[PDB]
RNA sequence: AAACACAAA
RNA sequence: AAACCAUAGUUAUGACGAUUGCUCUUUCCCGUGCUGGAUCGAGUAACCCAAUGGAGCUUACUAUUCUUGGUCCAUGGAUU
RNA sequence: AAUCCAUGACCAAAGAAUCGUCACAAAUCGAAGCUUACAAAAUGGAGUAAAAUUUUGUUUACUCAGUAAUAUGCUUUGGGUUGAAAGUCUCCCACCAAUUCGUAUGCGGAAAACGUAAUGAGAUUUAAAAAAAUUGUUUAAAUCAACUCAUUAAGGAGGAUGCCC
């Protein structure tokens, strides 16, 4: 990998190291798609890697959905994000949480977004360069139907 | 029996020859500055006469006699500067070299001719032209951002 | 035995075993050898093998349409199968003098 | 322990199968692009609107890559859904010398998460 | 992919400083090249064998692709290479290549006398040999020196741009290209575009048809134009780095 | 062009 | 409103380069001979071309404008 | 009369094969294919390293599927396909214990203006060729060869004749 590009802008990231890319996703791509200032939402960020325990992740997630106080009128949304091959484990943990939560006669409303990092490698020859794309899946799950967030570019599920 | 035909697709490209003005370096910017438009004084008989003159001027007498047997311009419109030249499968190289050696129009100067697709039927030529037109719109939509 | 490179098999084909001296050449050809242009490069001199290396015959040689390559159904010797440390095997026709490379998988029938 | 895995139940009537590409773990990228373009061109002749792209397991990463390609390359609306797939596996249970394949086969369920990716025209 | 390695630089000597208009015209020409469809671009710079080479390393190349064309390289998506030709006439004021071969990438020569051909075939570490296609070729191209210079690796470069300038020199250009095709026996023939204005730029089909009607077979044209040009670029890069 | 016909020639 | 389907498929089946083999002629060797071997050379044919698939029949081809096998109460020369 | 040599006439068979190359996230003079979605890492995977926590539990930093996939690439063949693609020739390409060619008829064959076998005869004086298709000549007319028409139903058993015996 020679360089990492997002939104036609070069960034200083590394695909093999998960911490830097997860912090970049938490700090840049989420504020560029959702704004927590003009509304009354409590957003809980969570990134999933492939070395995380599924049961511990679910035990963190079922707590992160009931952290804010309910009396003042706060809508609590938890945004899970991952990239690359860790998206499989992310989906597994999301589906296990859905299975373990929907059993209590409740519903989880979900919004999905898919973007891409643009990385560059040196081709077979010395005069060729290949451009690879790494997928980025960001999901927002909440118990309430309507959210005042800018969710026009998401997918209602 | 069958008459072996071979149509030729060519494009008229105008290089932005202006050294006093600075230009934007990108894909769609240069695609638009090269595909601006064709002038009004552009038709089928004015391009056919020019290519017939250039053929005799470059090849000669017999080179024009062997090539001018089935040299016709089937489809051409000045809005997109796309033309289809019919010729034999024997004289395709001659017509291509003549289109390359095209210097200028008698009244319009500063232009080049680019042969894009050569095929032996008009349906594949139309399909390739539609594919190229669809490809052109992609960079335009991407750059309009 | 399936073809991993340029080649088309036919029925009544000959199955040879890769020798020991030119063992890295076929491995490099199976990994990749491209031109400065970028495309693949197989227009080279092939290391024609010896005669005492025929270990099988292809009975069903037809272009496989389910995978996009040339599938060869042959029968190789078990002693020669245990002899080689690799699964690489050369295929030749009855009239063609070219040797293609491939790898075989066991079938329990 | 010897255990074999069969494919998952696919119940598609006549047209869900046509406008749907099942991305394998060994399916190349360019062949997938070609098949997706063919499906996108043949949808409105089949009479549908979108193209389904189904992948599970190892092929999920390159399925999401296929989706992200047409996301910005052709500017076509994509929809990502997360579903569960149940697969039946035949396992051998301990209960002279018989063939390994001809033993006591018991069916066991296994759930896996997968991604469906719809692309509009 | 295509390779164009004969784009001239608007500067002959070292003393004359380049102007903004020349750089703008070169940018126009390179943009037209990329518009018609190309992958590799190697601009050429002409200099005389009698002109005094400077005793520098960081001043040998008055091109500076990184600060001038480095932004175009990132935006439009092509690459540029440095190439210098040697206009050699007499074996005097020379005997220096270890410093001119490391700075630039491709080293060419332009012999205009019978002794120049011998000096190019014998004692020059060059990759391509070009002639003055506009004017008359010096004495006569024979198989004797051409075979010995092609068997080692030196190819012959043909400038299809020189024909597009005027009407009279077309006859001399054709008489020289057919001569060099007959002498080279159609093995080591590389093609380049020596045009400084965007109005003399053509595509692959037209140039292929022209070189085919001039005497080169169809396989030779493509094989050479692609592979030999790519190999020359690779050999130049290897000479610069290791 | 090909391909068709209780045609037409 | 589709039934759209060819190990060519709808006026397409290109461009040259390289190798072996095939027919005659001017050469040298072992054993006479041997789809025995190597140089100096010429030629690779014609009818002619698919438009949904298969079978039968008839009709066009092979003279330095490639070839192969057999027959002839056809003639020409020689021996018994 | 036997054999050999050379020419001519007539019948019959087949239509040499192999390798490489041709710009554009798409291309070529064209075509097809690389889709029964999983690496038992979903019975809420397996472990290592640090802090704190009276073990659990929790927060950080890593390892494991490695025969691993490798970004418009990659493999294949295309005008006589088990010789005529040519031809204003024939026929199959739903069935019918039956007004539906219920046709056990020389043999093969679903059918065919279809192939072939034994014998006898024939030439506008003939069953029919001369004064539906096809073909420049377009069967024969000393003998041979070629065309046309007229008869010969399948299997088992007995006797006679001829051959090795
Ligand atoms: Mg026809
Ligand atoms: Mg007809
Ligand atoms: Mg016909």
């Amino acid at each position: 990998i020679n360089g990492v590009y997002y939104n036609e802008i070069s960034r200083d990231l590394d695909i093999s190291s998960s911490t830097q890319c997860l912090r970049f996703l938490k700090e840049t791509v989420i504020p560029s798609l959702a704004n927590n200032g003009n509304n009354s939402t409590s957003i809980q960020y969570h990134g999933i890697s492939k070395n995380d325990n599924i049961k511990k992740s679910v035990n963190k997630l079922d707590k992160q959905i009931n952290m804010a106080d309910r009396s003042l009128g706060l809508q609590q949304v938890v945004c899970i994000f991952s990239y690359g091959p860790h998206i499989q484990k992310m989906l597994s943990i999301l589906e296990i949480f859905k299975k373990g939560y929907i059993k209590n006669n409740k519903k989880i409303y979900q919004w999905n977004k898919l973007t891409s990092f643009d990385i560059k490698r040196e081709g077979r020859n010395e005069l060729q360069e290949e451009r690879l794309k790494v997928p980025i899946l960001v999901t927002l799950v909440s118990d309430s139907e309507i959210i005042d967030l800018n969710l026009h570019s998401f997918t209602k599920q | 029996v069958r008459l072996k035909s071979r149509y030729i697709l060519f494009e008229i490209i105008f290089p932005p020859t202006d050294t006093n003005v600075e230009e934007s370096v990108s894909k769609a910017d240069i695609l638009l500055s090269h595909h601006r438009a064709s002038p009004a004084d552009v038709s089928i008989k004015s391009i056919l006469q020019e290519i017939r003159r250039s053929l005799s001027l470059n090849l000669g007498d017999y080179g024009s006699a062997k090539c001018n047997s089935l040299l016709q311009l089937k489809y051409f419109s000045n809005k997109t500067s796309t033309g289809i030249i019919r010729c034999h499968r024997e004289d395709c190289d001659l017509v291509i070299m003549a289109l390359m050696l095209m210097s200028k129009i008698g009244d319009v100067d500063g232009l080049i001719v680019n042969p894009v697709k050569v095929s032996g039927t008009i349906k594949k030529i139309e399909q390739f032209a539609m594919r190229r037109n669809s490809k052109i719109l992609n960079i335009i939509k991407c750059s309009q951002s | 035995c399936t073809l991993l490179e340029r080649g088309h098999p036919k029925d009544n084909a000959r199955i040879y075993q890769v020798p020991e001296k030119d063992l890295e050449h076929w491995l490099q050809l199976a990994k990749g050898v491209y031109r400065p242009n970028g495309r693949k490069d197989h227009d080279l001199k092939i290391p024609l093998p010896e005669v005492h290396d025929l270990i099988g015959f292809i009975t069903s040689g037809t272009y496989h349409l389910n995978c996009g390559n040339g599938m060869g159904i042959g029968f190789i010797d078990h002693h020669a199968a245990i002899r080689q440390p690799t699964r690489y095997v050369l295929i030749r026709n009855v009239g063609t003098n070219t040797y293609r490379l491939g790898e075989w998988s066991k079938i329990s029938v | 322990k010897r255990v074999t895995k069969h494919p998952s139940l696919k119940t598609l009537t006549h047209k869900q199968i046509h406008t749907t590409i099942f991305v394998k773990s060994t399916t190349p990228y360019v062949s997938a692009l070609k098949r997706i373009n063919k499906f996108l061109d043949s949808v409105h002749k089949q009479g549908s609107s979108y193209v389904a792209v189904l992948g599970m397991g190892k092929a999920v990463e390159k399925t999401l890559a296929l989706g992200c390609h047409f996301q910005d390359q052709k500017n076509k609306k994509i929809e990502v859904y997360t579903k569960t797939i149940e697969v039946l596996d035949e396992v051998i249970t301990e209960g002279s010398d018989v063939e390994d394949d001809d033993k006591e086969t018991q069916l066991k369920k296994r759930a896996v998460s997968g991604v469906e990716l719809r692309i509009y025209v | 992919m295509l390779v164009d390695l004969n784009v001239p630089w608007p500067q002959n000597s070292y003393a004359d400083k380049v102007t903004s208009q020349a750089v703008n015209n070169l940018i126009k020409t390179l943009s037209t090249l990329h518009m018609l469809g190309y992958t590799h671009i190697a601009i050429n710079f002409t200099v005389n064998h009698s002109e005094k080479f400077p005793n520098d390393v960081k001043l040998l190349n008055p091109i500076d692709i990184k600060r001038r064309f480095g932004e175009l390289m990132d935006r439009t998506g092509l690459k540029l290479y440095s190439r210098i030709t040697l206009i050699i006439d007499d074996p005097s004021k020379g005997q220096s290549l270890s410093k001119i071969s490391q700075a630039f990438d491709i080293v060419a020569a332009l012999p205009i006398s019978e002794k120049g051909l011998t000096l190019s075939t014998t004692n020059l570490d060059i990759d391509l040999l070009t002639f003055q296609y506009g004017s008359r070729l010096p004495t006569f191209l024979k198989h004797k020196s051409i075979c010995s210079c092609v068997n080692r690796g030196v190819k012959l470069e043909i400038v299809y741009g020189y024909a597009l300038r005027d009407v009279q020199a077309r006859r001399q250009f054709v008489s020289n290209v057919r001569s060099v095709i007959r002498s080279s026996r159609s093995r080591g023939i590389v093609i380049g575009s020596g045009a400084m204005s965007p109005l003399e730029c053509r595509n692959i089909l037209g140039v292929t048809s022209l070189i085919k009607n001039l005497g080169l077979p169809s396989d030779r044209c493509s094989k050479a134009m692609g592979d030999l040009a790519s190999l020359v670029l690779l050999n130049g890069r290897l000479r610069n780095k290791s």
